[PDB]
């Protein structure tokens, strides 16, 4: 079974800053491009960051809103996916899930239940 | 980024009743491949969304055959035949044809009496 589990969301101050963990199980870590989407109560479902496998730099690509601010890493040896967010905004608020790039379904097939980060 | 709209945002019918959602994109959602990258989600309250139908039409693992999904290009409709129950929660359309992955803002299925 692929397994997610999105951890450390909470209220934060605005400018205030937020790190959230996923864990992950029941597929290949390493090959996975791993991604967070978050629900917005202001704007719905929006892909917030991706960050690419080894073969691709672990390269790291982030939404507009998001530049500069937040920072997606990795750790392979853990099958974690981390989200560093800095300098948050009442914009950020919303339930941040982990995802990713699946080899049967090559887009967010399968998500986290989501951890819910409330600006206060 | 490609826009995805879908209507209605609130969807009342009764239970044994016909629904359509209707979902329309910014652009084709054709990929170089040939292929349509159009799913739907399917929401209940507190959870995540859960992949329903994928690829225009596709049912994903345990989705009733009641759920059909229709069109092409930019113009797409999920068809709910004889609702139940269970069908309750808010269904998204989404693209990923193109990158970033986008999603329509949500069509809420309820039963009206």
């Amino acid at each position: 079974e692929v397994k997610l589990e999105e951890s450390g969301g909470g209220l934060v101050q605005p400018g205030g800053s937020m790190k959230l963990s996923c864990a992950t199980s029941g597929f290949t870590f390493s090959d996975a491009w791993m991604d967070w989407v978050r629900q917005s109560p202001e704007k719905g479902l929006e892909w917030v960051a991706e960050i690419r496998n080894k073969a691709n730099n672990h390269a790291t690509y982030y939404a507009e809103s998001v530049k500069g601010r937040f920072t997606i890493s990795r750790d392979d040896s853990k099958r974690r996916v981390y989200l560093q967010m800095n300098t948050l905004r009442a914009e950020d608020t919303g339930i941040y899930y982990c995802t990713g790039i699946y080899y049967h379904y090559p887009w967010f097939a399968y998500w986290g239940q989501g951890t819910l980060v409330t600006v206060s | 980024d490609v826009v995805m709209t879908q209507t209605p945002l609130s969807l009342p019918v009764s239970l044994g009743n016909q629904a359509s959602i209707s979902c329309r994109s910014s652009q084709s959602l054709v990929h170089s491949n040939g292929n349509t990258y159009l799913h739907w989600y399917l929401q209940k309250p507190g959870q995540s969304p859960k992949l329903l139908i994928y690829k225009v039409s596709n049912r994903f693992s345990g989705v009733p055959d009641r759920f059909s999904g229709s069109g092409s290009g930019t113009d797409f409709t999920l068809k709910i035949s004889r609702v139940e129950a269970e069908d309750l929660g808010v269904y998204f359309c989404s693209q990923s044809t193109h990158v970033p992955f986008t999603f329509g803002s949500g069509t809420k299925l309820e039963i009206k009496r």
